[PDB]
């Protein structure tokens, strides 16, 4: 813990073996620590090098041999008894004894870390630090104690590949949390049941049912892809039962030299013709509008709040129509190469200790941004717009060291990273309101007036909008004939279908894909052919993606509905803190998911005449 | 012979409420609460109580007695003037849509149906309510017209029963049948029909207006 207990520790050792996430992540890292000055050497796998480099770490000068992981190092499965799907009846998967064990292809890494374990005293895992990262790093943390179980772990905390980040890690290097490594064993396991059992028992039944329609099909369940496929579900069938309304409105408008005026009924609308005739027929007779109100008052439209994994996924495919599959490929690419910090993060407060002031003074060199960087400066510093959320782990998505090298989606979304952090860095813009309200036999209109004094945050950040609506001059109490006085028609439009940020929005409402997980799950429905992207792009739900939310749905439990997952991804975040022990959370959520697979079987006949409703009879 | 008592009672409905009505129903509207009360020799007070209150609970289109002036759906416009007390048949808010009202009459959930990623536009505070209008099927039993909440009149609500007895006074301007009623020339009575409670529930008319079978 105290630096005398860590120099004290460090004591004797001569090389200290230091594991990172993934290849390039180990060659930034020790190129950063040694100032270029690392020599590069092989390892049993071609693409997993070692960099030997002297550093001093808490007071004794040491040989760093930094090398890498390529993600999980070790994967996990059943016995080989219960692997084969004829083997078993699926329900016994949800006690059928799980191993973990190193794949064919990562086994070359596997005696990598072994061999460099017999020549090193200490082990600094310098995986990424998110929950996989932590599990990664157990996973290498076994490895190394089957050779040496006295070897002393130690863990490096960095949110950026930067050099003053990686030179604190190593002056601030703590234990490795085996709280957040379990609660990713625990969901790997439940992901690992839930799915086999689920999957295997709905494939081998619709195989048979459907024959000619599902021949060699995979019918795969997720305990978190289902209810994702089932927010797509809900909101076609929303559309499906949506009745469109007629309404009618009276429209008065006034023509000025450079554009008509548009006043607005108070009333808004009305379902009815009759009652909108008799008002409008009241107006025709006597049209001779009055200036009742003439009101102003200043208005603001606010800079945008600080950067977090999901607004960061939702603005992507938004504004750049990048999806965030490939949002968060682009993130980590940047985050590698050490122009962002670490994009898998909950937090939208900047912490006290970041100097945001450097952050924008960076981003001066810019032709673009550049000239609003330094009028943020020149206005007296940084002041940003922080939300309610941290992570206590990582800033919100920032630039941390500029570059004029990027091309292509990586420029356009690290320039996206760049504009909404000087944004948010920024002043909110600043409008005057206006409203003239007017009165024709006794009925009211309004129009609306606006003019930007101060654009502010807008100069930088283009992905939003505001216009100035300039009004005439009218004065309260003036009196005018209107151009036109119509009785016009319109209709009530239905929801549309869902975009993928309008899908992330609602699984983050639920509380399901925690921990940036949303694209995965979007990705697995999409893949398994159970969504579709209509030209829009919009999800559009298949015939068996919207025959299987229907025929557990009518099973009775209502299925399809991610209150269940949520409870699954609360219960993970409870271990993660040490709130709950993994062993209550395993027992209670097996429970919960064998329940409701013994009644999903009891009931198996209900999906046979959903899907039936699609490809017709089968036995 | 309870004509006496039919008298000193019609004299009072008019002058306590503007409630018009036959002969004939009056006198076996008294002769019932007679017998009901048979125990007693009730006084006027209580007696004048009684027929108001089966007057309420009575289905004015079986009473067959006008109130409302010939031809007023004749008239494309004009203006009402004097005391009536009406029936409210049916009831419905023309300023809300019925799919929107149905929806959340039955309960079900639609939070989902209306979530986007677009940022909130905050709208207008007549975009964000807009101000409430019933359209009320008024009839004096022989006539049936229509009354419009042309001015916000807070004692009319979409749930009150059909069969609903109140009064309509003042003046009070009409349109191609819809009575433009502003909150001082209405009152409410109370009293429902069963008949009307049946086909006119709140959910049956919204249903009709979405165009649901069965109806
Ligand atoms: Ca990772």
């Amino acid at each position: 813990f105290s630096r005398a207990a860590m120099e004290m520790a460090l004591r004797g050792v001569r090389k200290v073996l230091c594991v990172a996430e993934k290849n390039d992540a180990a060659k930034g890292i020790a190129d950063l620590l040694s100032n270029g000055r690392m020599r590069r050497r092989e390892g049993l796998s071609k693409f997993n090098k070692i960099y030997e480099f002297d550093y001093h770490l808490y007071g004794q000068n040491v040989t760093m041999v930094m090398t890498s992981v390529s993600g999980h190092l070790l994967a996990h499965d059943f016995q080989m008894q219960f692997r084969k799907w004829q083997s078993c009846n699926p329900l016994v998967l949800f006690e059928a004894e799980i191993e973990k064990y190193c794949p064919e292809n990562f086994v070359d890494i596997k005696k990598t870390l072994e061999r460099e374990t017999r020549q090193c005293q200490a082990l600094v895992i310098w995986t990424d630090c998110d929950r996989e990262g932590e599990n990664i790093g157990f996973e290498i943390i076994h490895v190394c104690k089957a050779v040496k179980p006295n070897l002393q772990v130690l863990r490096a905390r960095f949110s950026e590949i930067t050099p003053h980040a990686v030179r604190t890690a190593c002056e601030n290097l703590t234990e490795p949390d085996q709280r957040v490594s379990d609660a990713v064993d625990v969901r790997q396991e439940l992901d690992l049941r839930i799915g086999a059992a689920f999957t295997r028992f709905q494939t081998l039944r619709l195989q048979r049912i459907f024959p000619e329609v599902l021949a060699e099909q995979l019918i795969s369940y997720g305990s978190c892809q289902f209810p994702t496929l089932g927010f797509v579900v809900e909101r076609f069938k929303a559309i499906q039962a949506f009745v469109p309304e007629i309404f009618h409105r009276i429209k008065v408008t006034h023509d000025h030299k450079d554009g008509i005026v548009e006043f607005n009924w108070k009333r808004h609308r009305l379902f009815n013709h009759t009652a909108c005739l008799v008002l409008y027929q009241l107006c025709v007779e006597d049209p001779m509008a009055t200036v009742v109100e003439v009101r102003s008052k200043p208005k603001s439209k606010w800079r945008p709040q600080a950067l977090d994994t999901v607004e960061l996924e939702k603005l992507a495919s938004r504004k750049l129509r990048i999806n965030a599959k490939e949002t968060m490929r682009i993130a980590e690419k940047l985050y590698t190469q050490g122009y962002i910090s670490y994009p898998r993060t909950e937090t939208n407060i900047f912490p006290r200790d970041l100097n945001l002031t450097v952050l924008v003074e960076q981003q001066t060199p810019d032709p673009r941004w550049g000239a609003f960087a330094q009028s943020i400066l020149e206005r007296g510093g940084p002041t940003p717009r922080n939300g309610n959320k941290s992570d206590q782990a990582h800033p919100p998505i920032h630039p941390t060291k500029y570059t004029n090298n990027l091309q292509g989606d990586e420029q356009r979304l690290y320039e996206f990273i760049v504009r909404h952090f000087l944004a948010c860095c920024s002043q909110d813009a600043q409008g005057q309101e206006t409203t003239v309200e007017i009165d024709i036999a006794q009925e009211r209109f309004v129009a609306h007036g606006l003019m930007i004094l101060a654009r502010n945050y807008l100069d930088v950040y283009p992905y939003d909008h505001w216009s100035d609506k300039i009004l005439p001059v009218y004065e309260q109490g003036s009196h005018f004939q209107p151009s036109t006085v119509e009785m016009v028609d319109g209709e009530t439009s239905p929801p549309k279908l869902l975009t993928e940020a309008d899908l992330i929005a609602l699984m983050e409402k639920h509380g399901i894909g925690t921990d940036a997980t949303h694209a995965e799950h979007i990705e697995t429905i999409k893949a398994r052919m159970y969504v579709g992207l209509t030209p829009d792009k919009r999800f559009l739900p298949g015939h068996l993606g919207m025959g299987l939310v229907e025929g557990y749905d009518s099973m009775g439990y209502e299925m399809s509905k991610p209150d269940l997952r949520a409870e699954l991804e609360a219960d993970l975040k409870l271990i993660c803190d040490g709130k709950k022990d993994k062993f209550v959370v395993l027992r209670q959520q097996v429970q919960k998911y064998k329940q409701v697979f013994i009644e999903a079987v009891a009931k198996a006949k209900k999906l046979d005449e959903a899907l039936a409703q699609y490809f017709g009879n089968g036995t | 012979n309870v004509t006496s008592i039919a008298l000193r009672a019609e004299t009072w409905l008019l002058a306590a409420w503007h409630v018009k009505v036959p002969p004939m129903w009056l006198e076996a509207c008294i002769n019932w609460i007679q017998e009901e009360n048979n125990n007693v020799n009730l006084s006027q007070a209580q007696m004048n109580k009684q027929v108001f209150e089966q007057w309420l609970l009575t289905d004015l289109r079986d009473l067959e007695h006008p109130l409302l002036p010939d031809g007023i759906l004749e008239i494309p416009k004009g203006e009402l003037n004097g005391f009536y007390a009406l029936q409210i048949n049916s009831l419905v808010d023309v300023s809300q849509p019925a799919y929107s009202q149905i929806q959340k009459l039955r309960g079900k959930n639609t939070t989902n149906d209306l979530v986007t990623a677009e940022a909130q536009v905050t709208p207008k505070p007549w975009e964000a309510k807009p101000s409430r209008m019933l359209m009320l099927q008024l009839t004096d039993g022989i006539v049936q017209i229509q009354g419009m909440e042309y001015q916000p009149i807070p004692i009319l609500h979409s749930d009150l029963p059909p069969g609903t007895k109140i009064l309509i006074y003042g003046n009070i301007s009409f349109r191609l049948g819809v009575l433009l009623l502003k909150p001082e020339n209405v009152k409410v009575l109370g009293g429902e029909v069963d008949a009307l409670l049946e086909e006119y529930a709140q959910e049956k008319v919204l249903a009709r207006l979405i165009g649901e079978p069965d109806l």
